[PDB]
């Protein structure tokens, strides 16, 4: 019924999780982007077979780009300076399949090589990784969705003890 | 056809912009030359009032100067007093991303808003001991940035759809839209008359819009960024400004123009809540670094400086009989200087 | 296309332009005048007494 | 008089914000970022 | 057990 943020709500292993989706706003991020500062986690998700999809449909414009703008202009935010970030590389059936009818050289002048998906993603996360610069402070964690199984839930509910313990660990002033 | 209305619309601007010229006969500063000053005014907080957990994003002084109402980003709406400090209501609320608060010149009702896009209006009097939503009016596209009741049964509210409204609280659908905005309108405030209103968008103009025949008619610049905060001189016939730019300006509705430019070499952050005080002769202006200032409308120079916040101050008010000034921060701590 | 919209444009500029203005020097001293014949009901401008004051503790 | 009943409504109203305040204390919250078409859908599923 | 993928 209702548009904007929509929240949804679960219990994994004697924790409470909110998840508020903000894709619905269609306005100026930076006037609603400082009422979130004080999250534990940013969720971000990538799709991998956008390499050789025009899904933007302006020829300068490439859908890897436009998400590596996106991810840099989030990561480097004044206020999401100690905020860690769980990247969610996607679709890495469809990204295989098509590999080898089209490379990855598509979305890159530089060559990422052998043209299979171990090599493949390997250049893809590394040039994501390194779009950021508070090394000190942040970190990325980075996991390839399994349909099937529920890895997906316990790599959040990990990345969120791990920085719910180093917070803890800086606060006493031991890390 | 579209190059000839192009070069139509400059010719327009260039007219309008030369009548303006004409105008500009003498300047504000030239009939307050021989003026005295106000000199330095010195106010204490004589009440605090404690009970917030997050940071506090709006406040409304009530129509008898007794009352205020203040919001915070937890799903709270807390209802003061500030002779004695014992708080009346604590309204729960179903989405805690509230941006903005209004209270009802009646005192019969008051407003909240925020992200979730939708105005809600609460029973704040007594209906069978407890209060509830008494109507959610649903419409915009963007966020809610700005909300002020005319009556008790007419609102006005501003979105960041670059679009005002007229709703109407009885039947829930809004009956008039105020558009030609280019950007995401961020302030609004009412004439003491309630025929006009003005607002103020992320581009750098403000409008003097009609509640009756809903249409804009005349358009003030200026600035060189986004416009926060704005309220109406206690004449009805001029309005100050604050923007990002850190200045605050005054403009006149007769002569169509600008006046003054606010500002000091020492301070760079931006404005996020003007107020007037009674008969206009002090202008309250609130900063981000943690200071709320106090300027002379006549002749620009500074009667006193208020630090008790140590965090940004986002709101703040005047009383109707201008015996009090409250101040809102970042924190969870409201206060009254006198 | 825009076309609508340019004219929309056009049509509000040359509402705008027909407005009768006043003079500077008249409403910077109405505004004076203002200022000064209330000067004096303003508790701010003018320290408050103690016992008048709702606010004294 | 007046005073007693402000201030038991004051103390009633206090007791609740605390409480709740602590409730919530104890929750994690996850920002969900995304354009659209990324597989948002599938994480939230 | 939440380490990022080796780069």
């Amino acid at each position: 019924k209702t548009t904007g943020i929509v929240e949804t709500h679960f219990t994994f292993k004697d924790l409470y999780f909110k998840m508020f989706d903000v894709g619905a706003q269609r306005s100026e991020r930076k006037k609603w982007i400082h009422c979130f500062e004080g999250v534990t986690a940013i969720i971000f998700c990538v799709a991998l077979s956008d390499y050789d999809l025009v899904l933007a449909e302006d020829e300068e414009m490439n859908r890897m780009h436009a998400s590596m703008k996106l991810f840099d202009s989030i990561c480097n935010n004044k206020w999401f300076t100690e905020t860690s970030i769980i990247l969610f590389l996607n679709k890495k059936d469809l990204f295989e399949e098509k590999i080898k009818r089209s490379p990855l050289t598509i979305c890159y002048p530089e060559y990422t090589g052998s043209n299979t998906y171990e090599e493949a993603a390997a250049y893809i996360q590394c040039q994501f990784e390194d779009l950021n610069r508070r090394k000190d402070t942040k970190e990325i964690y980075t996991h390839f969705t399994c349909s099937t199984d529920t890895k997906n839930v316990q790599f959040v509910f990990d990345a969120v003890t791990d920085v719910i313990i180093k917070n803890n660990l800086k606060e006493c002033g031991l890390y | 056809e579209l190059d000839q209305l192009r070069q139509e619309a400059e010719q327009l601007k260039n007219q309008i912009r030369d009548a303006r010229k004409a105008c500009a006969d003498a300047t504000l500063s030239q009939i307050t030359n021989n003026i005295d000053p106000v000199g330095r005014i010195q106010m204490r907080t004589r009440r605090t009032l404690r009970g917030h957990l997050a940071k506090i994003y709006a406040m409304h002084w009530g129509t008898d100067s007794r009352l205020l109402v203040s919001a915070s980003q937890d799903g709270k709406l807390i209802i003061w007093d500030s002779y004695t400090t014992n708080k009346v209501h604590a309204i729960p609320l179903r989405s805690s991303w509230v941006m903005t608060c209004a209270y009802a010149p009646s005192g019969n009702y008051v407003a909240c808003g925020g992200l979730d896009n939708i105005c809600s209006i609460y029973n704040l009097k007594t209906r069978e001991g407890n209060v509830r939503v008494s109507r959610e009016l649903a419409g915009h596209t963007g966020y809610l940035s700005c909300c002020r009741f005319l009556d008790d049964n007419q609102i006005v509210t501003s979105s960041g759809d670059t679009t005002c409204a007229l709703w109407d609280i009885e039947t829930g659908q809004q009956t008039t839209t105020f558009t030609g905005h280019t950007g995401d309108v961020m302030s609004l405030s009412l004439a003491p008359d309630t025929r006009l209103f003005v607002s103020g968008a992320c581009d750098a103009s403000a409008k003097l819009w009609d509640v009756r025949e809903g249409m804009c008619r005349q358009t003030f610049t200026g600035h060189e960024s986004d416009i926060n905060a704005i309220c109406f001189f206690p004449n009805g016939n001029a309005f100050a400004t604050g923007s990002d730019d850190a200045t605050c300006r005054l403009f006149d509705l007769r002569a169509d123009q600008e006046l003054m430019t606010y500002s000091h070499d020492n301070i760079i952050c931006g404005i996020t809540s003007v107020s007037f005080s009674k008969s206009g002769r002090l202008l309250l202006a609130g900063y981000d670094d943690f200071n709320c200032n106090v300027w002379d409308a006549l002749k620009a120079d500074r009667a006193g400086v208020l630090a008790g916040h140590d965090n940004r101050v986002s709101c703040l008010g005047v009383t109707d009989d201008g015996m009090a000034v409250a101040t809102g921060s970042w924190d969870s701590f409201l206060k009254i200087w006198n | 296309a825009s076309i609508a919209q340019a004219r929309k444009l056009v049509e509000q500029l040359k509402m705008e332009a027909n407005i009768d203005r006043i003079k500077v020097s008249k409403a910077a001293a109405d505004l004076m005048a203002y200022c000064e014949a209330h000067a004096k009901e303003d508790p701010l401008l003018t320290p408050v007494p103690a016992s008048e004051n709702p606010f004294r503790e | 008089a007046e005073d007693k009943a402000a201030v038991e409504r004051s103390k009633m109203i206090d007791r609740n914000l605390r409480e709740d305040g602590e409730k919530a204390a104890k929750e994690v919250k996850l920002l969900l970022l995304g354009a659209g078409e990324s597989g948002k859908n599938t994480i939230v599923k | 057990f939440k380490v990022a993928a080796r780069a």
